[PDB]
């Protein structure tokens, strides 16, 4: 329940993702969990809202996160890498470009287990979740936002 | 299939971050199952 980025583990265990826990609720991309319920400590999170395409699922309520990129200034990918502690990646987004509209993109490249890493801005808001994106052979990553 | 999750830090932004990567600029399109994929 507390307010923190978590990883998010299987079972030997095996990390596949992380998330970030905000006003009791979990935030994490689909393709981590399938929406799956999951195990914290004695107690059970389960779902609550869940989207395919924006490849995104929250537990015990509705998504809280709503702070955007402005655009202009550079953020930093508070990555949580399998076996690694939590470690900030400052980068100034690229874009994505889509026919209803531009979406930031970070041109950072972690292993897939720090899927649902929260991208932050200069005030500390997560302003999406990393690990939805494409390959140019590089990986781009959208910062991926749900709406509250 | 046991899922369950571990605290590993605060959110924060750290004012000493390693500072890495480029800022392209890519047209995408987003289809139904969630998929980038890149147009022309």
């Amino acid at each position: 329940t507390t307010d923190g980025v978590y990883r998010v583990m299987t079972r030997g265990s095996t990390q596949v993702g992380v998330g970030v826990m905000q006003e009791g609720v979990f935030h994490t991309m689909w393709h981590v969990t399938k929406g799956a319920a999951l195990r914290s400590g004695e107690g059970r999170l389960d779902p609550y809202w869940g989207d395919v395409k924006q490849d995104l699922v929250s537990y015990c309520g509705p998504w809280k996160l709503d702070a955007a990129w402005d655009g202009l200034s550079e953020v930093q990918l508070l990555a949580v890498p399998p076996g690694e502690r939590a470690k900030n990646i400052q980068t100034l987004p690229g874009i994505f470009k889509t026919k209803d509209g531009d979406i930031g993109a970070v041109a950072l490249d972690y292993p897939a287990g720090t899927s649902g890493s929260p991208i932050l801005d200069k005030s500390g808001r997560v302003i999406g979740l990393y690990g939805n994106g494409v390959v140019i052979g590089s990986y781009v990553s959208a910062i991926t936002q749900g709406k509250r | 299939v046991d899922m369950y999750i571990e605290r590993a830090g605060d959110i924060t932004w750290e004012k000493d971050a390693e500072v890495t990567g480029n800022s392209p600029r890519l047209d995408v399109a987003l289809d139904e199952s969630g998929d980038f994929s890149l147009v022309e």
